[PDB]
């Protein structure tokens, strides 16, 4: 018995593998807003738009 | 007075009349103004729209 505890021993004490994980996050944000406002304005003959 | 965009001119011709223009009218027949400055500024600020 003590033998074959002391074999599985020898398997268990085995080092817990780590592993560094590296994670990437990519945004990308690209935004084109154009307004016009376009105002034809008169009051000598009161015409405004 | 309008209403998609409501106007009523007599009411601003009020706001003329205190701008000082002579108005007068003492029968349906009979009327006649003179010296009239709300037009140009009560118009033109009023129909900016």
């Amino acid at each position: 018995r003590l033998d074959e505890l002391r074999r599985i021993v020898s398997q268990l004490d085995i080092p817990v593998r780590q592993v560094m994980i590296e994670a990437r996050i990519v945004e990308a944000n690209v935004g084109y807003d154009k307004s016009l406002g376009v105002r034809w304005g008169g009051a000598y003959h009161k015409g405004n738009w | 007075s309008g209403y998609g965009k409501d106007g009523n001119i007599g009411i601003k011709d009020e706001d003329g009349m205190n701008c000082g223009p002579i108005a007068g009218s003492c029968t349906f027949p009979t009327t006649g103004t003179s010296k009239s400055p709300s037009p140009f500024v009560d118009l033109g600020a009023k129909d900016a729209t």
